[PDB]
């Protein structure tokens, strides 16, 4: 569960996204390929060259969700019930693989805003995204 | 596998720029702080609350010191990573008790540490390579637990 | 999210441990010392020989709260909130133990119903069981 | 750890008395059911949409007994489990793909099948020793993971 405290430092480290979605979302798909080679065979149809458009285009999308997700932070399995329905029944993604994308994330926010991810702050934004993925493996049938 | 030319000069540059002790404060004082149940491992160190008693523990300081120069004896044992912590992964299992999947979660807050202090020099293949060495290092902590 | 259908096979299969909640309880516990050795550390004033009163007794708390959970399957985190912060902030059990227990609760209704834990009970069932362990591992602070 | 004496007999006793067909396609039938992710890896032996399709799946059903039967060698090379899967551990991660939790997952799920159909043989001590069993050859299988 996400304490008050919880949901407004996670609301203060995402506002630094703020105009850095596509940026951002690219990066962290950059480092979960390299880092994670294995998470490529869900994406068999990439290119998988630095700043390629499907690369941008992908990153921006996941980013976009990220966002919809800090706004509605009370109701997550509402706000990425279609999403959940995707990874889970759709795409049959390894639960796994959930666990490599948010600590790309992280990595990602360390990277560009190193004094605002404070380790407080740190401690929510994994909670967080803890609960984005435990909402995205819920569906599984 | 074993480290390529190209992973070993990533990591052997980039560890020659660390501030091991500041680093190893850092990652001890977040894994307590981001994984309370791991507080249990450490109760001797003292009363750890909240994030606040936790940044201001000198046990905690010193002995994150001690943990981030033993990680970094792997840099230079890369090829026999393995052998090289085998004892202090027995000591783990049997004098800590530390249950083996918390080595995974220390690792991840490493590369979070190292990212945060080297930003310009975490490059996406730099990333790759320490990915590599937290994910060997781990595995070396498990491995004599029976 | 367990569906109806996760809901009618955990109280069925549930309702065989009726009767027997401290002799199932018992063999959970010692099916759990034995096979994860190393969840003995919790328990240092516990008597851990066969039939301990110590292990039928705490045995029996156990699959009473399980009972009480199968009973209100809607509103978990409300039927186990103070078990959660029992474990979760006073004793600080490693979450990795919950999954060594879950497994053990299997084990003693496949030896005494094995008929009854068909493929898809035994699905609902571990649906159920990583659900209470979710919840009993949701208040760490 | 190497099996002791006691572990060893518990192990050959039981596993003498094992219909390996009938459990093998047994436990890979419930790990596709309890586990629907794991249906992507076998996506070839046809659609696996529910737990009716999974059981009457004849591709699945002959797999599992090959499983079982591969499991079952752990039995005979029990002082040497790591070595014996090296080949099948490279299989796994090179042509199949397959992420190595996944092992401990159908090692738990062998171990019901294994009480089901033996529920007198399989006392305390009996689980005890396939639990570590189970877990070595799951490691064994992760072993040659790069
Ligand atoms: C924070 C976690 C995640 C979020 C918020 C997320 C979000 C999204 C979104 C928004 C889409 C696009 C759906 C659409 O266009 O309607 C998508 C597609 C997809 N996602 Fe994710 N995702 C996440 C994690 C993952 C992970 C871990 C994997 C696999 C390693 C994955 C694999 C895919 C794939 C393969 C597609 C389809 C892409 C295509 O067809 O081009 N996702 N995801
Ligand atoms: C990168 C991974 C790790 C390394 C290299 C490492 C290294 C060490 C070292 C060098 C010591 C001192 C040994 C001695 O001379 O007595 C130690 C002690 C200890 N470690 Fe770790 N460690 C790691 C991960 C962990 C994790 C994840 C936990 C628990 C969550 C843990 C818990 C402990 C405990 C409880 C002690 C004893 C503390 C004391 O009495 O001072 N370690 N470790
Ligand atoms: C299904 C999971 C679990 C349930 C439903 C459960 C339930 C309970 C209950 C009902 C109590 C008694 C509280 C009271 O008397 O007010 C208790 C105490 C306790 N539980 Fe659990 N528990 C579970 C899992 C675990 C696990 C995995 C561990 C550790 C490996 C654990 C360790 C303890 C300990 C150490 C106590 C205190 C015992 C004492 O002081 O004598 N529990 N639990
Ligand atoms: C006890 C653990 C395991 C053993 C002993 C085992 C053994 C085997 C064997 C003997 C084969 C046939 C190799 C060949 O000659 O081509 C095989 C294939 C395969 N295994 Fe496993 N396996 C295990 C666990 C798993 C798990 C957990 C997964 C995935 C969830 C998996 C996925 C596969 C796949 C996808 C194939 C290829 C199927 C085919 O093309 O026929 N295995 N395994």
């Amino acid at each position: 569960v996400l304490s008050m405290e919880d949901k407004s430092n996670v609301k203060a480290i995402w506002g630094k996204a703020s105009g850095h979605l596509e940026e951002y979302g690219a990066e962290a798909l950059e480092r979960m390929f390299c880092a994670y080679p294995q998470t490529k065979i869900y994406f068999p149809h990439f290119d998988m060259s630095h700043n390629s458009a499907q690369i941008r285009a992908h990153g921006k999308k996941v980013f976009s969700a990220l966002h919809e997700a800090v706004n509605h932070i009370d109701d997550l399995p509402g706000a990425l019930c279609r999403l959940s329905e995707l990874h889970a029944h759709s795409l049959r993604v390894d639960p796994v693989n959930f666990k490599f994308l948010a600590h790309c994330v992280l990595v990602v926010f360390a990277i560009h805003h190193p004094s605002a991810l404070s380790p407080e702050i740190h401690a929510s934004l994994d909670k967080f995204l803890c609960a984005v993925s435990a909402v995205l493996t819920s569906k599984y049938r | 596998a074993s480290f390529d030319a190209h992973e070993r000069k990533f990591i052997v540059d980039l560890w020659a720029k660390v501030d091991v002790a500041q680093c190893g404060a850092d990652a001890l004082s977040r894994m307590l702080i981001v994984y309370p149940w791991k507080r249990r491992y450490f109760e001797h160190f003292g009363k750890m609350c909240n994030a606040h008693d936790i940044l201001h523990n000198s046990k905690v300081q010193e002995h994150g010191k001690k943990v981030l120069a033993s990680f970094g004896e792997a840099v230079k044992h890369l090829d026999n990573i393995k052998g090289h912590f085998a004892n202090l992964s027995k000591l783990h299992c049997e004098k800590f008790h530390v249950d083996p999947e918390n080595f995974k979660l220390l690792g991840d807050i490493i590369i979070i540490v190292l990212a945060a202090h080297h930003p310009e020099d975490f490059s996406v293949e730099c990333h790759a390579a320490f990915q590599k060495l937290v994910r060997q290092v781990a595995a070396a902590l498990a491995a004599e637990y029976h």
